[PDB]
């Protein structure tokens, strides 16, 4: 007989602990594994494919229209659309990475933010994306806006931008919950000359806008995620 | 003066050319490939058609309008009737197949709209009436018709609303599967080659549908000044590395 | 030290330190260079 | 290793961040591609954000309760919870079931730890000193029928006896019948036209029945079972959009009608900040 | 003293875990072994000996006569019997094949069904016995069942015929209670020609049919058989 | 047509034994080419030598 | 590791790994082989 000491946390059951256990099942053969194309290994390899935003926000049920971000021909200077980065929040967090971020606590790294137009090939514009770092407010006119990190966007045969938000910050980690100290600034995207349409065309034309997480991206500290609850448990 | 941009497919006795593509999608960057023995299970030797499978069948054509939500499909369940890969397919207790699916829509340069065509592994539809109702069978299995997006909710039919997938999913969010756009200004066909891909290494053609392929309009269709209002839409499909294995007297389904 | 005999009794497994995004982002047939034009 | 690397000025014919996403790609674009950086390394290896880690830490995956009191004149135990069986699942309580159903196909063997706390809600002289037994019920097995029966032997199925207030923790390999475990499964059991949709039986992982061992005091035990369980080993395939709708039913993607709008409305404009 | 923490399980009683316990009788002296023929270390040897299946189920009380499949003499295409493929129920149930398959969960493999023909030796009859995968229903005429595995038996010198049911199988596991998804088939026999009496003999002639499992054979996850059970502890 | 029109023919050779196709459907199971309207101004179509006897009447 | 002296006291046996149905599948004094007559 060996002589021990137990110690204070004995019996306890932490649900993060890591430890073996006897099997129920002495000596039971699983099934071969066969190859299945797709394995994932990590939640950040999937955060970088990009997915679409409903950033035309402003509707009052849930409809596919809010996925288009309206452009109107002629307007000069103008803004196009606006809102903050609370990547876990707001337009963002219905978003594949929205959703993810929401399993983890802290967050660090940069963005990609594009945009792909869809108005009839014979059209043309120039539109200024611009992201404002912390500390300022949303830009009010494009002059603002013209200051800050910004990508003049030229419409053409290439169909889509690729804007970056590049990791501005102090403290190297931001909350995914919006918090203020730890906020990240606002992106807005202007008229730089106009849009144009060719003739016999009419109407509005929509911009798609997706978000995915450059290679540069952190998250951790897992947590629960407010997207998701429940009264009683399900049944069959 | 090879172009992303025009391209041919050979299968079988069937040829394809698209001037206008915009690259092609290969799930999960894996080309379709037979059953190897490492991972076969059942001891039958299979059958491999070969040539007279795997061709490409036009199915038939949709009508893009304003008014459109967007149109489904299920793999093998579209093809259960066309030509000899049918015949196989009822008559082998278990078969497996690859696809190239071409998706075509041509307009014009004052044409405006943009389609999203995406594959979804297992797409388990949910029933519109809630709690645990079931959706069957006969409604998960449209045939070559595909399920209309915009028809209305039947009894014992999936849930049609798009902004939701058919599974209480966002529409935003399908871009985490193989997919690719039609966007009238850029692109007018979409490709996307499909390796099989299920938790066993055959399985029944006929319980069990391994991919929806699903198009939906996503920016409306916008035609210029007195034109048409419509487009129709074709879908083209292949399957690819098909091998039947099981054969007997020939399954009866339901309807 | 395992001190079960089955694999299943064992801790959990460790990093796969695996990571490859390009099957979910990259999955198209002809390869793309960033920097040359998307379409040709 | 890097995260940024140092970039300056650019006037070129090389445009990185021009794409065309109609192809389905997203393109590896980077700070450095679109504005003048500075170098900076990593520090960091995304190690939490493994999926062992992420489907490995307990969940409660199922409450069940049962009682100790006197089984006279009770003409169906089952009824009266004098004894609970409970068919494995792990998609129950949505928060595991949201985490899983982020892949198609999923494999791993399960820890479990099993919970048990005594309640007596009327008037006890004391609390009394329980063991529950939980017995791993497979398909084909006879099933309890009284709390006592020949089953609760359990020569040939696996079963465990802790106390009340205590746990109890094993740990099953992976039980599945494929390769891995299809939680969504476009398919039937076979062509029959009213069979069941969705719901199959390749996501089976057994069944477990739980009763007191111990005979009846004068007073009534309530005793409320939790299981717990722990992914390791783990393996996923093919992601998926993840769940927006609210859950209905275990093994359907139902959703409830009148449901509410899930995408947050702006308290303004397109233009807001 | 060793600083020691006691995790979650201590003290549970699992009856499947293996570990060592103090001898009672510390010591004792075990009887020597002496040699006996016949040791069996697997399920998995005895399962592969073929024992008589109560084909014939159509009695009301369990006859001699239940094993006995009947044959008529100058009967055309007709058929002789049919039985699904549920090992774990049934015809099988009672055999040392069924009898053993319920010890487990899950079963894959290939089964070994053979006939031996008892009639006149200067009689002759030519049988099919077919197998149907899954997916069709029990064949319902032997146009039918002549498409699926079959095999023409000519009864001759060579009193038994083997047929095997090659595993057809998507999943590699079964289940061994019935289950739907995981069923395996059906089994029928007919007339090929017909089975002919010689002179001065008369009446039904019988098979005698068996059952056993290829080397091929998994059984996994042991659990309780259906088939035992009691109400009171016996006594001496 | 005019440049700036589009237009996708599929056309389909249909060998000997078969009636002529009366629908797409029925064309589409036979020898065809999906042509997609382009820069490239033609299309050609092969009829490959589809034959048990390996001589035919040109009458 | 035996932490106790006697045999009877160490843990279940490992396995037999041993495996062959022949002295049941085939107890015939004429060895027989498959594919050749039964009955010469």
């Amino acid at each position: 007989g060996l002589p021990t000491t137990t110690l204070p946390g004995s019996g306890q059951f932490l649900t993060t602990d890591d430890r073996q256990s006897p099997s129920a099942l002495p000596n039971y053969e699983p099934t071969p594994r066969i190859h299945i194309p797709g394995k994932v290994h990590n939640l950040l390899e999937i955060i970088q494919v990009d997915t679409l935003i409903p950033m035309n926000n402003t509707h009052t049920k849930d409809e596919v229209n809010s996925y288009l971000i309206p452009l109107n021909a002629n307007r000069q200077n103008e803004q196009v659309f606006g809102t903050n980065l609370f990547i876990g929040d707001g337009v963002f967090k219905t978003t594949l990475l929205g959703e993810i971020v929401q399993y983890y606590t802290h967050w660090s790294g940069s963005l990609r933010f594009s945009l792909m137009y869809t108005g009839p090939a014979l059209s043309s514009a120039k539109l200024i994306l611009a992201y404002t770092p912390p500390g300022a407010r949303g830009p009010q006119d494009r002059r603002e806006a013209m200051l800050g990190t910004h990508v003049v966007w030229d419409i053409g045969l290439q169909s889509t931008i690729v804007m970056t938000i590049p990791w501005t910050s102090g403290v190297q980690f931001r909350y995914t919950d919006p918090d203020t100290y730890t906020s990240a600034g606002f992106l807005s995207c202007w008229y730089q000359t106009s849009l144009i349409l060719p003739p016999e065309t009419t109407g509005q034309v929509y911009l798609l806008s997706f978000i995915s997480a450059c290679p540069d991206f952190k998250l951790r500290l897992m947590k629960d995620t407010q997207t998701i609850s429940q009264t009683v448990a399900l049944t069959e | 003066g090879y172009s992303d941009r025009v391209q041919q497919i050979t299968l079988g006795n069937s040829t394809i050319t698209t001037q206008e593509a915009a690259n092609a999608v290969v799930c999960y960057a894996e080309w379709p490939e037979y059953l190897p023995d490492v991972d076969a299970s059942d001891v039958n030797k299979t059958s491999k058609p070969d040539t007279s499978v795997c061709r490409f069948y036009t199915l038939d054509s949709k009508t893009w309008t304003t008014g459109s939500k967007g149109w489904c499909w299920k793999l093998p369940d579209a093809l259960k009737d066309m030509g000899v890969f049918g015949q196989n397919m009822f008559f082998h207790s278990l078969g497996r197949s690859g696809y190239t699916v071409h998706v075509q829509c041509n307009a014009t340069k004052f044409h405006s709209g943009c389609l999203l065509v995406v594959v979804i592994p297992e797409h388990q539809l949910a029933s519109h009436e809630g709690g645990n109702v079931s959706v069957k069978y006969t409604f998960t299995h449209p045939g070559e018709r595909g399920i209309d997006l915009s028809s209305a909710n039947e009894v014992g039919g999936p849930v049609k609303d798009v902004l939701y997938n058919m599974n209480g999913t966002l529409l935003g969010n399908l871009l985490i599967f193989p997919h690719q756009f039609i966007n009238l200004r850029t692109n007018n066909t979409a490709t996307i080659v499909i390796p099989y891909i299920n938790s066993v290494p055959i399985d029944s053609m006929t319980r069990h549908n391994n991919v929806s392929l699903m198009v939906i309009p996503i920016a409306p269709l916008t035609v210029p000044t007195g034109a048409t209002p419509s487009l129709p839409i074709t879908v083209t499909i292949a399957p690819m590395c098909t091998e039947f294995s099981g054969i007997r007297s020939k399954s009866i389904v339901p309807q | 030290i395992n001190y079960y005999k089955d694999a299943a009794s064992t801790s959990s497994a460790g990093q796969s330190l695996s990571m490859d995004p390009s099957k979910f982002t990259e999955p198209v047939k002809d390869l793309m260079l960033k920097g040359a034009p998307a379409l040709n | 290793t890097v995260a940024s690397i140092s970039s300056g000025p650019k006037h070129t014919q090389k445009v990185p961040i021009l794409t065309a996403n109609e192809t389905g790609a997203t393109m590896p674009v980077l700070p450095s591609d679109s504005i003048e950086t500075r170098t900076t390394y990593m520090h960091f290896n995304g190690s939490e954000t493994d999926v062992e880690c992420f489907l490995g830490r307990a969940a409660c995956v199922h409450v069940t309760e049962i009682q100790n009191k006197d089984a006279t004149g009770i003409d169906n135990h089952r009824e009266a919870k004098l004894f609970n069986d409970w068919k494995i699942n792990l998609s129950s309580l949505v928060q595991l079931r949201k985490k899983l159903e982020l892949f198609t196909y999923v494999r791993f063997d399960s820890e479990y730890t099993i919970l048990a706390t005594a309640s007596q809600p009327d008037s006890a002289n004391y609390s009394s000193n329980l063991v529950v037994q939980a017995m791993y019920v497979p398909p084909g097995a006879p099933n309890p029928k009284e709390w006592d029966d020949y089953t609760w032997q359990s020569a040939s199925n696996p079963s465990v006896f802790f106390k009340v207030g205590d746990t109890s923790r094993f740990s099953v390999p992976y039980v599945g019948l494929a390769s891995a475990y299809n939680y969504f499964y476009d398919g039937y059991s076979h062509d029959d036209a009213e069979t069941q949709y969705g719901i199959t039986v390749l996501n089976h992982m057994g069944s477990m029945a739980f009763r007191i061992v111990n005979e009846h005091d004068e007073h009534k035990t309530l005793v409320k079972i939790r299981v717990y369980h722990r992914a390791k080993h783990v393996e996923a395939w093919i992601p998926r959009a993840p769940r927006a709708l609210p859950y209905t039913s275990i093994g359907r993607t139902n959703y409830p009608k009148n449901t509410e709008p899930v995408i947050k409305k702006r308290k303004g404009d397109i233009k807001s900040y």
